[PDB]
């Protein structure tokens, strides 16, 4: 039953989509969290140079990937195209929620039509718009969830549990961009079994902060 | 076995097994219900909390189509969104051609023809969602429920999902002991909590008198009153 | 042509002359210009697209149920002047006009065709809301008779279709009857 | 077009990336004295400042078309990382004013890399031998050493294919 | 506009003016009317040449040898005939062609020749080339001949002038022999030759 | 009417802010010259809607460039080539600093880099005066009998501002379509400076 | 062939005022007298349209579709993610430029941005757009703008222009337009969009205080 | 790919063809029931030989001829042997419901040029240049003969030497291709004189 | 693989079509149609298992056209697909040929579609049996029934469903002993209901039946109250 994406199992499961979800658990952990004012992506790369996990879509939004990078580049290409269309036809900064729903509707098509395969990449999207700071988690099945914080990729459960127990704290971090990054790096550390200036990557966006990425020496002060 | 690996194949029993497997997918979904009141419809769904990290409200599940049709579904949520996107396209096309909001029975037929078409070809998968939808039009309140086969009927009250059986058991009591919209919201909350046996209750409704026939979400004091009634 | 639709107390009366011309020659002097596009929906061009509109309205009636007069006017518009008059127990008698611009206007009464020009002032002074059937018929008779008297491309018998909850009633008035008005 | 339940989808080229240039080398491995060695183009140009060492010819045609299109569109030499994401085991090497000298083999930037049946030992030899202070001469010589166990991109010369006899003698 | 290209013992001399006009308004007096397609190909016009240069770069990457002048002119003429008031010379050198000039125009014609003049001043340039042209001109003599031929058209033709851009196409590629302002050039030529006697000054 | 002048480590692009139809004034302040970031200033005059479409598509193209090159400052020549390949009944002019830090003005396919270029309705009124005053055309050193031309020295940004103001004041005097306000954008190593000067409103 | 003529508007210290007559002219015949040409698109936007009435109804349909599609999957569509005057204007300009089979209209989109800035822009069948403290369309661009521009000659006059001054200026411009425009009607609609009070839409206003007595002498 | 390897088997069953290029010319030789009664010119300067499914060779040869003429129609210059080889390889690659069971030797001279060219193509779409080459049945046996009788530092100098080497390799039809569109098949009596000699 | 797509088995049988017939019985409701002197009546069991269902929507009788009505045996999704296609064909015929499609022409067109599904391997047959009833402008009362194999034929009276054979025996007995000679459609409706009761051995309430009547210039469906009147008239 698992040889194609258009077949249900006798129990109603879609084995190919579940295998695509298993694909994410192969990639390195990436972490996302936000206060009301700022949203932060903390990614653990892997090497040879480390592959860049973060991708920038706009001054107001960006994302990071776990799993198959080519699926990521396709989805982010489509996302940037949608933002450009929104600015082209309305001069309107595409809302983060609407961008997430566009990704959801694109990813679902591959899980129902024969010939294609589900996108084997999970994405964390952060952005800032009129509604405030946002953090979305996208999955191969097409499901998109808006979260306070999350971690995806191999062994992300530790970071996710840390974020669960720290939620009462980092929600209150308004006007302090550095403390959010500190909390995020502390979270991603729980998923190791170590961080270095060259291995770690960080991104942030918020009320005054446009989407910016820290790599190399720029992340040394946060490690 | 053997006849259920493809969507276009009849079994010797005359049954299409892939649609039955899609139904199996629906029964795994969370409980959602719909209730038709004397002048409107009420929708409710139990939103299971995967973790404390989910934002407490903004993961909305009920969907509006045009302005007078509300949709709620259980099963593969992405397929529900796909079906609702098609419904929105159909309603938009109808309004473009005929300047009038699409009637609920007409919308139900369009969605049923779309869902049934996914059971015709081996190259496409059946929908993994049963969709409760309804609204208010020139002929009053209508409540419908699709099944993955494309089958649908009008209902006095509808329930689907993992707790569909308990929800149905209490919808029977609602119908047998009567239901205005105000009372309908509270009854929907009660039915959802009873079927649940953490989660978030989301309620919506569309009544001729209390919304002017437009679909609105339950929020604030009315939502909390439904919460405490159901807890009561 | 000289077509005239008038809503009244019990429904809508749609009336027209019977003359068609190609230049000065009267190609047909007994034409029936009132076209039934649906059961209680009648239109009046001021032919192929009328068949197309009837087709689309039957398709609509099969899919989505009984169309309204507004539905009929919408179908004309999306295929495209026309006067669309109809009756239903929800909206009662309705008149829509679709002048050459392509815009749709719901009206209490409508006049179209070359003959309409000569009776704009007359119909304005003589029309009254919710007239009786007899009063509406007399009003249309006088208006169309003046339009015929002045418009060279209008003449022949006056035909009327009375749309009401009771049914569809067709009337004919001969020049010996209305020219003496 | 299918995933496995474990989640994954179902010659020897040696390259060094110095700060004075990126050196590529390949074992031509002609099957006979009749095959004309001149026609064994296992190192090819993609752009004036980009080349790669080897479906091959079609991919190279598409890469060349993309590079020339970018140059036409922007009048700038295409970024090597951009080319990898815009276009056989590959060693893609090129230069630009953004990341300097790069070598790529999904893609990953490598200080030095080898591919083929000898890759397993070649990578260990590179890990033991490579140092950041390599000048282009030692880079070329270490390329030849690893091969026995040419081409370059420079700011002045751009992509050129290799005096090679002189380098084996110097070896 | 005035453009001329002629072949002689030393290669090809390509000379053009610089003026551009919108009716009687002289929009510019420094327009470049020669495009350097390759180090060995000059396109003279009186998008198209960007396309041709792109095709030439692709040919250079694909094939072992440089694109021929015949091939480039045929590409341009085919493209023009597909969209069929313009005239161009494709001037270049190939080891297996020698110096070659191909004239192409908006009508789709394609002519190989020794001498071509194009533009509103073409007749005035012909008047000088035909009478002074030799195959055995020295490079200096040929450069002066092209400069003088464009000077004649610039003087007599209202829509020609500005400055003369000289190009020389040799076995090793084209050489840009610089820009000469027709204002200075006219007077310099008048004193050194003693021509243009009718002009006061 | 727009006007671009390149100079010593500066470039200016100026244009009148009036918008007209037939013989009627649509608005007296419709900015015509746009600071595009990356120390590039641009203006697409001519038919209004095609100019707007070209500017919008060029902004899309530069956004994609920033995407592929990691927000690198787009060079003036790269922008010029992009603007060609995008090319509308428009006469575009873009100005900025080249890679050598010199002022650069590009006029538009068929792009041409030129030391100065005017465009629009009153280009003919403005440009000859600028030839005379910037390029010193038809000026000779006194007492040389017309033998020695006046050397082409460079003008400071102050002198160029004066020249632009006077050119547009004259065009306003003698052209009915010109002049409600003068918008001048200076591009320098520090950034893009915007100045506005009032013109006669009749 | 059915068209409407007049749309005039000006911005003042706290918002924008826009008005238009309720007439549809069939060439020389004053055929239709009930046409509404001001289309509110929210508490913060009004779209006044002139020219072909069929295209006016088409544009109204598109605007209602906008208001419908914006509310999809958008819980903040009511207050914070509601449509701005600028989003509507850019959508309409895109529509006009796409059709330009051009839509034979001229549209003034007037409103107040969520940050409180007055929005007032023009767009027509050619895609030509502009902003000004006072806008007018058709025959009003010649008679109405001179009158409105005496109130706000420049940007700095906007903050010194009160609600009542702009209101009386707009009323006087309608009176003058009715005097001198042959394809105009005595009846007009007026919409005030104040940043404080919000959309204040008046209908079936009357052109009053017309002077005819001096005709007896001629 | 499996189908391409099976096409290679089909090629290897086909009758053998051999080519040798000397200083001035390229020579193509080929191995041709009782009641029953190879080299195709693509253009006046290029010839194509093949081994494998004869029916598929006709599709390839027709496409190659059409392209050789379309090149002259689009560009003035006739096709180069290299360009034609690349095109043939592209066609073979693209049809890999089944591939062509054909491998080709492509020989000739470039436009207004005098260096002989010899190329090979195989079903996978790969192509390469050779000084002498063979394809088809028992191609290994005779390629091993060429590998030692052909000398890279002293290739055949004249038509006689090229034909002699080709005939020895085959041991028959012989096609000699020479510059300026000179293509000619040797006479049966001439081939007989070579064979006896 | 001959049992998975519409191709011949060694016996010459199309097993997918044969399985498509089986699907028609899976709704487990019976219907019968009888011809009056001047009208046609269709009786169908409206089984409503769920109390929350709105019975007004549970219906297998379709108004294809002003004159033609159709009752379907088989799954409701396929039945609705067939009804939509038949409505489209009837409208297209009225448009192309200027008059209402005859009942038998519609039956032939639908059977030709069914045959197409039976020969193209890409498409599965619809598991529905379509019974068209009308009073033709020329031929009078008509019953035409179409099946998944693309076969159709006209009927004096017909029954369909799991107990098809019993109802057929009842109708055959009556026709042997005796169209149904009646003077108005109410009497023939009552006769059809009576024979349905007798054949199925089950009494019916106003909720258990759905009835469609084809008369000159109108096919209409009886409401529950109208069916109640008929049940009373039978009880008398």
């Amino acid at each position: 039953y698992d040889g194609d994406t258009v077949t249900f199992s006798p129990t109603g499961r879609l084995f190919q989509v579940e295998y695509a979800l298993e694909a994410i658990k192969q990639g390195s952990v990436t972490v996302g969290l936000r206060s009301n004012t700022h949203a932060v992506l903390v990614a653990l790369k892997r090497n040879s140079s480390y592959q860049k996990k973060i991708i920038k879509c706009d001054e107001h939004m960006g994302l990071s990937l776990a799993g198959l990078a080519p699926d990521a580049r396709v989805l982010s290409n489509y996302l940037r195209q949608q933002c450009n269309y929104s600015s082209l036809v309305f001069n309107r900064k595409l809302a983060v929620e609407r961008a997430g729903h566009l990704l959801c509707d694109k990813a679902q098509k591959n899980t129902q039509s024969y010939g294609g395969r589900p996108y084997g990449v999970g994405l964390l999207i952060i952005g800032y718009d009129k509604s405030g700071a946002h953090l979305l988690e996208f999955q191969p099945s097409g499901n998109v969830t808006e979260l306070y914080g999350t971690a995806i990729g191999a062994r992300s459960q530790g970071a996710k549990t840390y974020l669960e127990r720290t939620l009462d704290t980092f929600i209150k971090i308004d006007g302090n961009p550095d403390e959010l990054i500190k909390a995020g790096v502390e979270a991603i550390s729980q998923s190791l079994r170590s961080l270095t200036v060259d291995n770690l990557s960080i991104a942030i966006v918020g009320k005054d902060t446009p989407f910016t990425i820290y790599d190399g020496e720029a992340v040394a002060k946060y490690i | 076995t053997g006849y259920d690996l493809s969507n276009s194949v009849f079994s010797p029993d005359g049954r299409n097994f892939q649609v039955e497997y899609a139904v199996k997918a629906v029964e795994n979904g969370t409980t959602s219900i719909g209730i038709k009141c004397n002048d409107g419809v009420v929708f409710a769904v139990e939103k299971l909390i995967t973790s404390k990290l989910l934002v407490p409200q903004k993961n909305v599940k009920i969907q509006v189509v045009d302005r007078h049709i509300g949709c709620v579904y259980s099963g593969l949520i992405p397929d529900g969104r796909h079906l609702v996107n098609r419904g929105r396209e159909e309603a938009a096309s109808f309004k473009k051609l005929y300047k009038t909001p699409i009637p609920i029975p007409a919308f139900a037929d369009r969605l049923g023809q779309y869902v049934q078409a996914h059971t015709l070809y081996n190259s496409v998968r059946p929908f993994g969602v049963s969709t409760i939808f309804g609204g208010v039009d020139k002929n009053g309140a209508h409540l419908y429920m699709l099944e993955p086969s494309g089958s649908y009927w009008g209902y006095k009250g509808a329930a689907t999902g993992k707790g569909r059986q308990s929800a149905k058991a209490e919808l029977e009591k609602l119908v047998d002991h009567h239901l205005s919209a105000r009372e309908a919201v509270k009854q929907a909350a009660k039915i959802i909590y009873l079927a649940h046996e953490d989660f978030e209750l989301e309620i919506s409704w569309c009544s001729l008198s209390e919304t002017n026939g437009l679909h609105k979400f339950v929020k604030g004091d009315l939502l909390q009153e439904a919460i405490d009634f159901a807890q009561k | 042509t000289s077509i005239m639709a008038v809503t009244f107390k019990d429904g809508v009366i749609l009336g027209a002359d019977s003359r068609t011309t190609t230049g000065a020659y009267i190609a047909n002097r007994v034409t029936d210009k009132l076209t039934r596009v649906h059961d209680k929906i009648w239109c009046c061009r001021s032919q192929a697209i009328a068949d197309i509109v009837q087709y689309h309205l039957e398709l609509y009636t099969s899919q989505y149920g009984t169309p309204s007069t507004e539905t009929a006017a919408s179908v004309f518009k999306e295929l495209c002047g026309i006067i669309v008059a109809g009756y239903d127990d929800k909206n009662k008698g309705e008149v829509y006009t679709i002048p050459l611009g392509g815009s749709v206007h719901k009206l209490p009464y409508a006049i179209a065709g070359s003959g309409s020009t000569f009776i704009y002032g007359y119909c304005d002074k003589n029309f009254r809301e919710n007239m009786s059937k007899e009063e509406t018929v007399d009003f249309i008779k006088h208006s169309l008779s003046q339009a015929i008297k002045w418009d060279g491309s209008s003449g022949g018998v006056i035909r009327m279709v009375v749309l009401t909850a009771a049914g569809v009633e067709r009337l004919i008035f001969y020049p010996d009857e209305y020219e003496q008005l | 077009s299918t995933f496995s339940p474990e989640g994954r989808l179902f010659s020897t080229a040696i390259g060094i990336a110095t700060k004075e240039g990126v050196v590529l080398g390949v074992e031509k491995r002609a099957t006979s004295p009749l095959l004309e060695s001149d026609s064994i183009e296992k190192i090819v140009e993609i752009d004036r400042h980009i080349g790669c060492a080897m479906d091959a010819r079609s991919m190279i045609e598409h890469a060349r078309t993309a590079a020339v299109t970018h140059n036409l569109y922007y009048d700038e030499d295409i970024n090597v990382e951009s080319l990898t994401q815009s276009v056989v085991a590959l060693l893609i090497a090129g230069h630009d004013a953004d990341d300097g000298y790069q070598l790529f083999h999904t893609f990953y930037r490598y200080n030095a890399k080898a591919i083929g049946s000898g890759s397993e030992g070649a990578q260990a030899e590179l890990l033991n031998e490579w140092h950041s202070s390599l000048t282009l001469k030692e880079a070329e010589l270490l390329v030849l050493k690893i091969l026995k166990q040419l081409s370059c991109i420079t700011k002045q010369d751009g992509f050129k294919i290799y005096k090679t006899a002189e380098l084996i003698k110097e070896l | 506009t005035t453009t001329l290209a002629f072949r002689f013992q030393g290669g090809i001399i390509v000379a053009v003016d610089s003026r551009a006009t919108a009716g009687n308004w002289v929009a510019s007096q420094t327009v470049k009317k020669v495009i350097e397609i390759n180090p060995f190909l000059l396109g003279t016009m009186a998008f198209w040449e960007t396309w041709l240069g792109s095709q030439c770069r692709l040919h250079e990457l694909r094939e072992k040898e440089r694109i021929s002048v015949a091939a480039a002119s045929k590409i341009l003429s085919n493209l023009v005939y597909q969209y069929k008031s313009m005239g161009t010379m494709i001037c270049g050198y190939t080891r297996k062609e020698g110096p070659t000039i191909y004239y192409v125009d908006s009508d789709g014609t394609r002519l190989k020749g020794d001498i071509f003049c194009v533009g509103s001043g073409q007749t005035f340039a012909y008047g000088v080339l035909d009478s002074n042209y030799k195959w055995d001109l020295s490079v200096e003599d040929a450069l002066y001949l092209g400069k003088r031929s464009i000077l004649a058209a610039a003087h007599r033709d209202a829509y020609s002038g500005g400055s003369v851009n000289l190009y020389h196409v040799t076995e090793d590629g084209w050489i840009y022999h610089g820009n000469h302002d027709v204002g200075e050039l006219f007077w310099k030529v008048k004193e050194e030759e003693g021509s243009f006697n009718n002009v006061i000054g | 009417t727009i006007l671009g002048i390149a100079g010593e480590d500066f470039a200016v692009l100026a244009g009148d802010t009036r918008n007209i139809t037939d013989y009627s004034i649509n608005s007296r302040y419709e900015p015509k010259v746009f600071d595009c970031g990356d120390n590039i200033v641009m203006s697409a005059n001519g038919f209004a809607a095609d100019g707007d479409a070209l500017v919008k598509r060029f902004k899309n193209s530069v956004k994609w460039y920033h995407f592929d090159h990691n927000d690198k400052k787009l060079s003036i020549n790269s922008a010029a080539r992009n603007i060609q390949h995008l090319l509308y009944y428009v006469h575009t002019i873009i100005a900025g600093l080249d890679e050598d830090g010199k002022g650069a003005v590009y006029s538009f396919g068929s792009y041409e880099r030129e030391q100065c270029r005017a465009g629009g309705a009153a280009a003919s009124l403005i440009m000859p005066f600028l030839d005379n005053q910037v390029n010193f055309k038809n000026q000779y050193e006194p007492g040389t009998n017309g033998k020695v031309k006046k050397p082409l020295k460079y003008l400071s940004v102050e002198e160029v501002i004066k020249l632009v103001r006077d050119s547009f004041t004259s065009a306003t005097e003698r052209h009915i379509q010109v002049g409600d306000g003068l918008e001048i954008l200076i591009v320098t190593k520090d950034g893009v400076r915007k100045e506005f000067y009032e013109l006669k409103r009749d | 062939i059915v068209t409407g003529t007049s749309v005039i508007s000006m911005k003042y210290d706290n918002g924008v005022i826009i008005a238009a007559d309720n007439l549809g002219s069939y060439g020389s015949l004053l055929r239709f007298n009930g046409v509404e040409r001001l289309i509110p698109v929210g508490d913060n936007t009004v779209v006044g349209i002139s020219g072909d009435i069929s295209d006016m109804q088409h544009i109204e349909r598109l605007l209602k579709d906008l208001v419908t599609e914006n509310a999809y999957d958008n819980p903040l569509a009511d207050a914070e993610e509601a449509l701005e005057p600028s989003y509507i204007f850019e959508y309409l300009a895109t529509v006009m430029y796409q059709r330009r089979n051009p839509l034979w209209n001229a549209i003034i989109v007037a409103g107040v941005q969520s940050n409180g800035d007055q929005f007032l822009r023009y767009v027509n069948l050619l895609g030509v757009t502009y902003s000004s403290p006072t806008l007018a369309t058709g025959f009003g661009a010649h008679m109405a703008n001179p009158l409105l521009r005496k109130v706000v000659d420049r940007e700095s006059d906007i903050p010194k222009t009160t609600v009542q001054v702009a209101e009386e200026a707009i009323v006087n411009a309608m009176r003058v337009l009715y005097y001198r425009d042959a394809r105009s009607s005595r009846n007009f609609s007026l919409a005030i969009i104040d940043k404080n009070t919000g959309l204040t839409f008046k209908k079936n206003l009357q052109v009053e205080n017309m002077k005819w007595d001096f005709a007896k002498d001629i | 790919i499996f189908q391409v390897e099976y096409a290679l088997e089909a090629v290897k069953r086909g009758t053998c063809a051999v080519g040798v290029k000397g200083k001035n010319c390229v020579v193509l030789g080929c191995e041709r029931l009782k009641l029953q009664d190879k080299v195709s010119k693509i253009d006046s300067h290029v010839v194509l030989s093949f081994s494998g499914l004869n029916a598929d060779s006709r599709i390839l040869i027709e496409k190659a001829r059409v392209e050789a003429q379309s090149h002259r129609l689009t560009l003035e210059d006739p096709v180069t042997v290299e360009y034609l080889t690349r095109y043939v390889a592209g066609v073979q690659q693209r049809y890999t419901v089944r591939p062509f069971g054909v491998s080709t030797l492509i020989a000739g001279f470039d436009p207004r040029d005098d260096e002989p060219k010899l190329y090979q193509t195989e079903p996978s779409g790969i192509y390469s240049s050779w000084s002498a080459q063979t394809i088809g049945r028992n191609s290994k046996t005779v390629r091993e003969f060429l590998e030692k009788n052909y000398d890279r530092k002293e290739p055949p100098a004249t038509v006689e030497e090229c034909v002699k080497l080709t005939v020895r390799s085959l041991l028959i039809e012989i096609t000699v291709v020479k510059p300026d569109s000179d293509i000619v098949a040797l006479s049966s009596e001439e081939i007989n004189q070579y064979v006896t000699q | 693989y001959d049992r998975h797509i519409t191709i011949f088995s060694p016996e010459g049988r199309l097993y997918q079509v044969e399985y498509a017939f089986k699907a028609t019985n899976q709704t487990n409701i019976n219907s019968l149609a009888v011809r009056g002197k001047d009208c046609t009546v269709v009786i169908s069991q409206k089984k409503v298992p769920d109390k929350l269902l709105d019975p007004t929507t549970v219906s297998y009788i379709f108004c294809i056209s002003r004159t033609i009505g159709m009752v379907v045996n088989g799954p409701i999704p396929d039945a609705r697909n067939a009804a939509l296609r038949a409505k489209a064909e009837a409208a297209e015929f009225r448009y192309k040929y200027g008059y209402d499609m005859p009942c038998d022409v519609l039956a032939k067109r639908m059977a030709n579609l069914s045959q197409i599904y039976t020969q193209r391997a890409y498409m599965r047959p619809l598991g529905v049996i379509l019974t068209f009833v009308s009073v033709d402008e020329e031929l009078g009362p008509s019953i035409y029934k179409t099946d998944p194999a693309g076969y159709y034929v006209g009927y004096k009276a017909t029954a369909t469903g799991p107990k098809q054979q019993e109802i057929t025996t009842n109708l055959e007995n009556h026709f042997k002993k005796s169209h149904i000679n009646e003077e108005s459609w109410e009497k023939v409706v009552e006769f059809a209901i009576t024979h349905m009761i007798d054949a199925l051995g089950t009494e019916f309430s106003k909720n258990d039946l759905e009835v469609g009547v084809a008369t000159k210039d109108k096919f209409f469906t009886l409401s529950a109250e109208n069916i109640e009147e008929r049940l009373v008239a039978i009880a008398e």
